């Protein structure tokens, strides 16, 4: 009864807000991610799959800021990458979170007999 | 005890009319109670709904009952009703329509008696205590106004002048946005300490959306916007200076050379000079409603100017700390901005 | 709060002419 | 002897009797009631639309006497006909109002003296609120009485006599 | 109908929330990034640009805290800003959030037949 609400709430949320939201997330970060990647030169920061972790550190809010000294042209690499950070821990998990929020909401009660059965 | 006979008994018999009733009981409640109504019998009679013996004290013999007795808190009855409307869809009901009547009476008896002027001791009108109060459906009411009738006109308050099929138009009076003298309604509602939740509400249709949304557009939406920009650039300035003061330990002391000198002096006085502008102006704030959070704006710019004003004692003191203050000042005054919004 | 700001802007304005 | 004063009092207090001696006044002078002078002269407003703004009870008999009088000089078809011709009310005629007043009698009457029914009315008033207002009907009396949601006049104004009101007029 | 729904939502918290809240965040930064060039003397912390960046970390999240031995004159660097932390990243974003918390609420679902169109 108390439990069974705990592991249906991870089980909802994993299928159907991930599939709705893993690929408008993957085509963020995998367009900016090639896009620091042409910009950038090295540092294992120029490796996609390096990048799209890196970038992938902002998101879930581990972000180094500024983290090299490695570019030509100053500052176009800054207001790409706070392009994407406001963009996209900013701006698209609190839309990821009030999606799940806005089914903590509703699979908290009429799940309930879900449990009975 | 609501009885019209043992009432005409007693009045046919000289019951004493203008007696007040100024128990503690009867002014508002310790709690003891209370209750108020007002005190003479007739505000009693309107106030307990009893048009009949209201009218039977008005139009009786032995002694008609005086209608303009303003009772020991200077309210009149039409001052006690208002006390008593309690924005209930039928509260309003009655005593709207039994303060229509002691009007259309008043008219019809003493039609010199200008009734709806009598203040109380406060010098409140009856409608700027409805809306001192948050009465929102009184002031819906004598405001809304228009008796159709002999003698009505002067009762009335607003005129329909054509009705084209679809509309209607109007003309309102108005004694409340002119009542600059003394209690404006608006200047009542303006203020608004809004402590009653009935307050906001009721700057809404009747005579008084239409016409502010008409100050509005005529002459003072043009003058704020006017007394916004010459803020920025007074927050621009002063940035200016603060931004490019000097290293040299002790300052100034004194400057001269050549012309950034001059403009940046220049831009120090003219930020002080706007500090001590707003500890004035709030100052004259505090001091107009000298006493009253009604308004969290009107203080912080309040405490900013302070920010300029122990700054600039310190930077004559010579003591080096003065920045730590005019740098607060300008987080605060760039955050002052904020208000200057209310509302887009 | 408009009309804040205008019960006020006309009070500290000198009591002008405007509709009234 | 009349001026316009004289019967624009007359009507508005639903006197048939300071305008009975009036048949034969205008018999004399010449004088008609579709005149300038009898209009009064801003407003396109004529002992008729004087009555249109002073219908009392939707209803007057100086509205069948002068009327009466206005076929007697033969004013009667302009003397029904003249509209608004300040901005405001602009170009609203006699039966725009009976119509504004719901009135299928004064209708019918004005229709059989011969009102006109395509007397546009053109104001700032009738197309979109400036704030004006208003409101927007769109103009023909017709168009007025489809869109005050009077399905008789609709239908008297089609298929009466004197005009049946055309329907296409843009 | 599950996907072209979050093509919305970014589209609208871009429309809407932004304007009426990026004017309302630059006041707080530029007046205390201006705050803060006058106050401490240097470190790419008084370049006005590098400040208003160095200030908007906090407020993303990646905030370096107390980074600074530098000042004369004692405590008020710190007071002001965590007069800044308590008063961006603590207070106002949360209003910001819960603003668009407040269209993915309503947006997520009577906004629906819009891909019909």
């Amino acid at each position: 009864q108390q439990m069974g609400i705990y592991a249906v709430m991870i089980e909802k949320m994993i299928l159907r807000d991930l599939c709705r939201f893993m690929f408008v997330y993957l085509v963020f970060l995998f367009g900016f991610s090639t896009a620091v990647v042409t910009l950038i030169e090295d540092g294992k920061y120029n490796s996609l799959y390096s990048t799209c972790l890196e970038l992938f550190k902002f998101t879930i809010g581990m972000g180094d800021l500024e983290f090299t000294e490695n570019y030509d042209f100053k500052a176009v690499f800054i207001i790409l990458l706070l392009a994407y950070v406001i963009l996209t821990y900013i701006l698209l998990l609190n839309m990821l979170i009030a999606l799940m929020g806005e089914t903590v909401n509703k699979i908290a009660q009429e799940s309930k007999n879900i449990w009975k059965l | 005890r609501r009885n019209m006979t043992l009432v005409t008994l007693l009045v046919e018999n000289g019951a004493d009319v203008q007696a007040a009733a100024n128990g503690d009981f009867f002014k508002k409640t310790k709690g003891r109670p209370g209750f108020y109504f007002g005190e003479l019998p007739l505000s009693l009679a309107a106030c307990t709904n009893q048009l009949a013996i209201v009218k039977f004290l008005l139009q009786n013999s032995w002694q008609p009952a005086d209608i303009s007795a303003r009772d020991s808190v200077g309210n009149t009855v039409l001052h006690a009703l208002v006390e008593v409307a309690d924005n209930t869809v039928d509260n309003t009901k009655f005593v709207t329509s039994m303060y229509n009547e002691i009007l259309i009476l008043g008219a019809k008896l003493h039609p010199t008696l200008k009734l709806e002027e009598i203040t109380n001791r406060k010098g409140l009108t009856p409608l700027a205590l409805a809306a001192s109060s948050g009465k929102i459906g009184v002031l819906a009411y004598i405001l809304q106004r228009e008796i159709h009738e002999p003698e009505c006109r002067h009762l009335s308050r607003k005129f329909t002048e054509w009705a084209y099929g679809p509309v209607h138009s109007s003309l309102y009076d108005l004694s409340c946005i002119d009542t600059c003298e003394k209690n404006s309604v608006l200047e009542v509602i303006a203020y608004s300490s809004s402590e009653t939740p009935n307050r906001h509400d009721m700057l809404l249709v009747e005579p008084l959306n239409r016409l502010l949304q008409d100050k509005w557009d005529r002459f003072v939406k043009r003058i704020f916007y006017f007394n916004f920009f010459v803020y920025c650039l007074y927050m621009i300035i002063f940035t200016a200076a603060a931004y490019y003061r000097p290293v040299e330990g002790l300052p100034p002391y004194k400057l001269k050379n050549t012309v950034g000198d001059y403009f940046r002096v220049t831009g120090e006085i003219l930020s002080v000079s706007g500090g001590v502008y707003f500890f004035f102006r709030g100052i004259q704030y505090f001091l107009q409603r000298r006493p009253s959070v009604d308004s969290y704006s009107e203080i912080l710019f309040f405490v900013q100017s302070l920010f300029m004003l122990v700054s600039v004692v310190l930077y004559f003191s010579q003591r080096k700390e003065y920045v730590a203050s005019m740098v607060f000042s300008l987080a605060m005054g760039w955050t002052n901005m904020l208000y200057y919004t209310r509302g887009f | 709060q408009r009309a804040i700001t205008i019960l006020d802007t006309e009070k500290s304005f000198l009591k002008c002419m405007r509709k009234a | 002897l009349y001026d316009r004063r004289s019967i624009f009092d007359a009507v508005a207090q639903s006197n048939c009797q300071e305008l009975e001696s009036l048949l034969p006044f205008l018999q004399r002078s010449k004088k008609r009631l579709t005149d300038s002078e009898f209009k009064d002269p801003e407003t396109g407003k004529t002992c008729l639309l004087k009555a249109m703004l002073n219908l009392h009870n939707g209803q007057n008999d100086t509205i069948a006497l002068l009327l009466d009088v206005a076929r007697k000089t033969d004013s009667l078809k302009q003397f029904v006909n003249a509209s608004y011709t300040d901005s405001y009310y602009k170009g609203q005629t006699a039966l725009h109002i009976a119509i504004e007043r719901r009135n299928m009698t004064l209708v019918t009457l004005l229709v059989e003296n011969g009102a006109d029914v395509q007397a546009a009315a053109n104001g700032d008033f009738f197309k979109k609120t400036k704030g004006r207002p208003g409101f927007y009907f769109g103009e023909l009396p017709l168009s007025l009485a489809a869109c005050t949601n009077q399905l008789a006049i609709v239908k008297f104004l089609l298929q009466n006599s004197w005009q049946p009101a055309d329907i296409s007029a843009r």
